[PDB]
């Protein structure tokens, strides 16, 4: 009966706030020239857990 | 006793999936991993075989007979196609999801590798369906002559290889997000044949 | 002989030959086979098989059903520099015709094979075995293509067939493949008055079949029939292993002959095998 | 069988007095001074009273009707004239057939041409022609001796109504006619002079007599393709062996020869047989004696439909109204192979059935670079009812039945038993390896092989109902269809070859209408785009042909790769049957437009911008691709700020270039016919490819 699975919930408050680039497509003639990754659904920012892995 | 019980639960992602699809041609400025969808549905399909190869394996992390009788077996005499029929998912809120605005059923996440030692990025653009997408999915235990009181043994399994599968990804580039996943609505019908539903559906939670 | 048997499949796969070929139809053995397994899955087997060996047992080859049914080619029916050549590669890829059709078809008629499913493939694989990386193919039915094995209603079989629709038909069951609902509708007229049995002019088969010895002689050299492959493995319970059938070759669906025959269900056990692997190959056939 | 040895050569020999004339020109009649130059060879008597006296002993009315059934000062007129066109001349240089040099693509400058270099074809012929035993032996290798030498030049060449016929094909469909005269007239039992039927009365074309049989080896595609790589190749060389040794077993069985025979390539193979009262029944026996061969062995993946038809000599002619029934003649013998193909296998084939080569074939891969093919007997990869086919060496002269020897005609043109079957040069690389060659010497290249899988669209159509514009009682000849069918074969099967010079890739079956190369990508594509410019010269562009391409990795297996882009030239014979697809479904432009709009207008101008400039790159490309793929209305405008945009931010030196550049690129942009749009959407694809760095 050795296998068990835990999970680290943690609580990422940050400061200087972050840019995890997202859609580097060709952006509008005056607006955000590169925005950040956001969840469907909702519009918010998401950090992904592959931009979590690599770093 | 001949009976089939069918599970009828509902798929739902709290975190968007992938998988895979299949090689084709990508160009340049197109997506490189796009989402196996049904020809016909321009929708996301979650496959039957990628909810069992996910289910064997981490029910064999657990159970190691139990499993073979569950998934099948081409040795093991007796445990040869072993009373469980999956089915291939497939969207149930299609509707739901527009009024929430949603101009495409998947996302298209951008990502890249840092090579180590020259520092030149390599990037990526996979396809993955949107988080609340709702997936329908249907599993179903077959009742013959040959079970023998292993109607509630065979449902400590199920019911944990769903548990497991709640706490694990689905499908594709898992220990990077794409399979926070959940069952809902949990319920166990007898489509066909005459058994009980009140001894299995009161396991649940 | 009796009422269709609609069968709404939504995802199937009906190898031939290999994994990475679907065939968008199945022939009868399929959907025999098939009821055998679910007859020895219940208890019901021995009541079937006499039922498979009585004289008015039925069952035709699958043909696609999204308005009204559909039938096979007839094969050898055409009775102009560039047309009558291109539409050779147009006639080729034409194989299920309407109902409606048929007597305008041996007339003159253009048809294309009104599209009924996307056969596609799929990439799979198994992780941990470093050589595990296959292809299954796939059928995938626009919405509203049913199939309907036209078979002698029976309170038995109505038991078995609504059976298979909890258990899949066809290839890659236990993944999501073949799993359909049933719809069991009245023939039309104009259909029923062609199904024949034991007729003696200019006919068409729309089932697999393969003739008793005597009559076997008697429908080649009037016959414009196609040739099949029944090979494969052998589905039991009782043998520990897997072993091949006895690979015989019947008549394709289509296969106009002359007149009617009688065709028996050929056994195929393997040498040295416990229980009898059956092969339907009755006939069911088609006036024109 | 010793009257058909004498019967033939001089049916072959009946015209060598006009390349003797026309070579050192003379002024008195050319049947005359044909035996002339031949009786100085082995001064053999029967053969040149066959020359002597057919134009005016029971032999030579023969070669009189038979010189008739071919068609009944000036060079050879072109093949693709008579068409739906009305404009050209296109006169052939009257060159030999060579292998290692460039096809004459026959010009409208060389009418001239006519007495001069014929000197250089006559000496060569003097060379295989002197030391020449007239047996059965080296039957072939006088065949050899007309299509390598006496191909380009013309026959009677006068101010007649011919005038466009060969003089080597010529001589073979004389040659063929003349022996099915002789089976014909021998079966129905009478020998009692020929100038009784033949001269006498001109009674001989109203009877069917020398029907034409023909066959298929079906199941061709499926038994090749679904299979570290190159033994493919192997496999679909193994099956033109296959595809001769029944058109060379069913002459043996008969007492013909290559001449009776107007295609072999792929499968497919017409001859010209007697319509007698026992050809009809050796050719149901060869049909039941090998067809049993292929249950033993291919387990019914594969089958011959041995069709026959019945015509008559009327029908081949072009006064009376026979070109309406000319189709009729291939269509007998082809409506009987399309019922032979549904009612398949007769009975105790079936009865008997309803109760090795897989590793074999292996040691044949390791036999490709050889270059003899022997028929030897029970030895390995059996190909007839007895017999095998092995690939020897140098070291020949071990047991053998024919010498298939390579594509050569000129090299190993010097032993005996020159049969020649023509595939499938210029195997550069193992297969796994034409991927990781598109890197150059500069390094720099995607690393992607790709395959090119082509056909010719109306070839049937043209070889049957062609050459049929031109009145009522039209030209229509045969000899007008035998010659396409070999220009059409001298092409795919000589041509490709010099085409795949040294532009690294495998040509793997340049058989009937088929090509299917596979290579490097780059040179893949200039391969493409030098094989149809090549063929529209040889064809006076009005018969085309539609390619797909399909870029993959390495070690994709084939059968995917030999499927999806089989599926991918299928949209390029439905978007008008003359196009290229590239890579995907879409891409799909019109070949002509390919070429002139796509791979030298536009990719040229593209190589030349960045490859002529500092500062911009790869970064540009990608965002013009971007607003190619889309195309709003939005993104006209969006396209014109982005584009003005960045000649403000050039360094003044090279705006005006990048001004040439953007007035030129939003002029294609921003169109209605949507055509150069997608052009350049692809051009972009092919520059940013072949600059990629690892
Ligand atoms: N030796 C060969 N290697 C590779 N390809 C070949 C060879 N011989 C013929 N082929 C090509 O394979 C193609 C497909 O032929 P297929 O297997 O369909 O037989 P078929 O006679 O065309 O059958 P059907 O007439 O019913 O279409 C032919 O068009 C021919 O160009
Ligand atoms: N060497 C040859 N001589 C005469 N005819 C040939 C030759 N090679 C091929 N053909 C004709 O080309 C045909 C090849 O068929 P294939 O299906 O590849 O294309 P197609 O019938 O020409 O038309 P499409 O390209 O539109 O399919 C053969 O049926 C044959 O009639
Ligand atoms: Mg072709
Ligand atoms: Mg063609």
């Amino acid at each position: 009966m050795t296998f068990a699975k835990i999970k680290f919930s943690a609580q990422i408050r940050l400061e200087t706030g972050l840019h995890i680039g997202g859609s580097d497509a060709f952006a509008a003639i005056g607006a955000i020239n590169s925005p950040v990754i956001k969840d469907p659904i909702t519009n918010l920012p998401i950090i992904p857990g592959s931009s979590l892995k690599g770093k | 006793t001949f009976a089939k019980i069918k599970f009828s639960a509902q798929i739902r992602l709290e975190t968007g999936l992938h998988i895979g699809g299949s090689d084709a041609f990508a160009a340049i400025g197109a997506i490189n991993s796009p989402v196996i969808k049904d020809p016909i549905t321009n929708l996301p399909i979650i496959p039957g075989s990628s909810l069992k190869g996910k289910m064997r394996t981490l029910l064999a992390k657990v159970y190691n007979d139990i499993l073979s009788r569950l998934f099948g077996n081409s040795k093991d005499k007796r445990f040869k196609m072993g009373r469980l029929i999956f089915r291939d998912a497939f969207l149930s809120n299609a509707d739901e999801l527009d009024s929430l605005g949603v101009r495409s059923y998947t996302e298209v996440k951008f990502e890249n590798t840092i090579d180590r030692i020259t520092a030149e990025a390599n990037p990526r653009q996979i396809e993955r369906a949107i988080r609340n997408s709702t997936f329908d999915f249907e599993l179903i235990y077959e009742i013959t002559d040959e079970n023998e009181n292993q109607v509630e043994e065979d449902f400590k399994v199920i019911r944990d290889g769903l548990k497991l599968l709640e706490l694990d990804y689905l499908g594709g580039s898992g220990s990077r997000g794409y399979g926070k996943v959940a069952f809902e609505n949990l319920k166990a019908t007898t489509v066909f044949g005459n058994y009980d539903v009140k001894t299995l559906n009161e396991l649940l939670t | 002989t009796y009422k269709l048997y609609i069968m709404t499949f939504q995802n199937a796969h009906f190898g031939s030959g290999t994994l990475d070929s679907s065939k968008l139809t199945f022939s009868a053995d399929r959907i025999f086979s098939a009821l055998v397994l679910e007859a020895l899955k219940m208890g019901k087997l021995d009541a079937f098989l006499a039922e498979a060996n009585q004289d008015k047992f039925t069952l035709t080859d699958a043909f696609p059903f999204q308005f009204g049914p559909f039938l096979p080619k007839p094969i050898g029916y055409p009775k102009d520099v560039k047309e009558v050549r291109r539409q050779a590669k147009l006639s080729k890829k034409l194989q299920f015709l309407a109902l409606e059709n048929v007597d305008d078809y041996l007339n003159g008629e253009l048809f294309e094979n009104e599209e009924h499913a996307v056969i596609d493939t799929v990439t799979k694989n198994q992780p941990h075995k470093d050589d595990n990386l296959y292809q299954v193919a796939t059928t995938r039915f626009s919405n509203d293509t049913s199939l309907y094995v036209i078979a002698n209603e029976s309170d038995l079989l109505n038991e078995l067939m609504s059976s298979l629709q909890y258990s899949g038909l066809g290839g890659k069951r236990s993944s999501g493949f073949g799993r359909f609902e049933l719809d069991i509708q009245n023939i039309p007229l104009e259909l029923s008055d062609r199904l024949t049995k034991n007729h003696s002019d200019k006919v068409m088969s729309l089932t697999t079949a393969l003739p008793v010895d005597a009559d076997l002689e008697e429908a080649m050299e009037d016959g414009h029939y196609l040739l099949t492959k029944s090979s494969g493995f052998a589905f039991s319970h009782a043998t520990n292993e897997n072993y091949r059938k006895q690979d015989l070759y019947k008549f394709a669906s289509g296969s106009t002959f002359s007149k009617t025959f009688e065709g028996q269900i050929v056994d195929v056990r393997p040498l040295d095998f416990p229980h009898a692997v059956l092969n339907y190959a009755k006939p069911l056939f088609f006036k024109l | 069988k010793k009257e058909k040895i004498d019967l033939f050569y001089g049916a072959l020999l009946h015209n060598i007095g006009k390349v003797i004339q026309r070579a050192t020109g003379e002024r008195k009649k050319h049947a005359l001074v044909g035996a002339d130059w031949f009786d100085e060879i082995a001064d053999n008597q029967v053969i040149s009273d066959q020359i002597r006296y057919h134009m005016a002993d029971h032999l030579a009315y023969i070669t009189y009707i038979a010189d008739n059934i071919a068609s009944g000062y000036t060079n050879q007129a072109d093949i693709f004239n008579v068409f739906g066109a009305q404009t050209d001349k296109r006169y052939f240089k009257p060159t030999v057939l060579n292998l290692k040099s460039k096809p004459n693509f026959a010009s409208a400058t060389y009418e001239p041409f006519s007495k001069g270099d014929y000197a250089a074809i006559a000496t060569r012929i003097k060379n295989e022609l002197a030391e020449f035993e007239f047996n059965q032996v080296q039957i072939d290798s006088l065949l050899n001796l007309f299509e390598a030498t006496l191909s380009f030049v013309p026959s009677s060449t006068n101010t007649k109504e011919i005038a466009d016929i060969s003089l080597a094909d010529h001589s073979r469909l004389t040659a063929a006619f003349a022996l099915a005269i002789y089976d014909y007239l021998e079966d129905k039992g009478r020998h009692n002079y020929k100038e009784d039927l033949f001269t006498k009365v001109s009674a001989f074309y109203e009877e069917e007599a020398f029907l034409l049989a023909s066959f298929d080896l079906s199941g061709i595609q499926d038994f090749i393709y679904n299979i570290a790589a190159k033994q493919l190749k192997a496999r679909s060389l193994y099956l033109d062996f296959m595809s001769e040794y029944i058109a060379d077993s069913l002459l043996d069985k008969l007492g013909l020869n290559r001449a009776n025979m107007l295609y072999v390539g792929g499968g497919h193979a017409y001859f010209v047989l007697a319509n007698t009262e026992k050809t009809v029944e050796t050719l149901v026996q060869f049909e039941k004696d090998f067809n049993q061969f292929l249950l033993a062995n291919f387990q019914t993946r594969l089958y011959v439909a041995f069709g026959w038809g019945s015509f008559a000599a009327k029908d081949i002619m072009s006064e009376l109204n026979s070109p309406e029934s000319y189709r009729q003649v291939y269509q007998k013998a082809s409506r009987m192979i399309s019922k032979k193909k549904i009612s398949r296998y007769d009975y105790q084939t079936l009865m008997l059935l309803n109760r090795d080569i897989c590793r074999g074939l292996y040691q044949f891969s390791k036999e490709i670079a050889h270059d003899h093919f022997i028929i030897t007997e029970n030895e390995g990869l059996p190909i007839g009812p007895n017999a095998c086919l092995k690939g020897v060496a140098f070291e020949k002269l071990s047991q053998e039945a024919f010498s298939r020897v390579y594509v050569k005609n000129d090299y190993k043109a010097g032993t005996v038993k020159a049969t020649h079957v023509f595939v499938g040069d210029y195997q550069c690389d193992e297969i796994y390896n034409y991927a990781a060659l598109s890197k150059n010497e500069n390094g720099l290249g995607i690393k992607r092989l790709a395959v090119v899988r082509l056909d010719v669209d109306d070839l049937g159509a043209a070889f049957m109902a062609g050459f049929s514009q031109q009145g009522n009682g039209q030209y229509s000849t045969l000899s007008r269809s035998a010659t396409f069918s070999r220009s059409m074969s001298l092409f795919f099967k000589v041509y490709i070859n010099q085409f795949a010079s040294d532009k690294k890739l495998s040509i793997i079956y340049a058989g009937g209408d088929d090509v299917f190369a596979i290579g490097s990508w780059q040179d893949i594509i200039a391969f493409t785009v030098e094989l149809r410019e090549n063929f529209i010269k040889w064809t006076n562009g009005k018969l085309t042909l539609s390619a797909g391409i399909g870029l993959f990795a390495d070690k994709t297996p084939i059968s995917l790769m030999a499927h999806q882009t089989g599926e991918l030239e299928e949209a390029a014979k439905g978007n008008e049957k003359d196009s290229i697809s590239l890579f995907s479904s879409d891409y799909t432009f019109k070949f002509d437009r390919f070429i002139t709009n796509v791979y030298d207008d536009k990719l040229e101008q593209i190589r030349y911008f960045f490859n002529h400039q500092d500062e911009r790159g790869k970064n540009f490309i990608y965002k013009l691709i971007e607003l190619l793929r889309n195309h709003d209305r939005m993104n006209m405008a969006r396209l014109a700020y982005y584009l003005t945009r960045l000649e403000e931010l050039t360094r003044e030196t090279d705006r005006d270039k990048f001004k040439t550049f953007k007035n030129l690129f939003y002029s294609w942009y921003t169109n209605k016919n949507d055509k150069d749009r997608k052009e350049a959407e692809l051009a972009l694809l092919l520059y940013i490819y072949e600059i990629r760095k690892d």
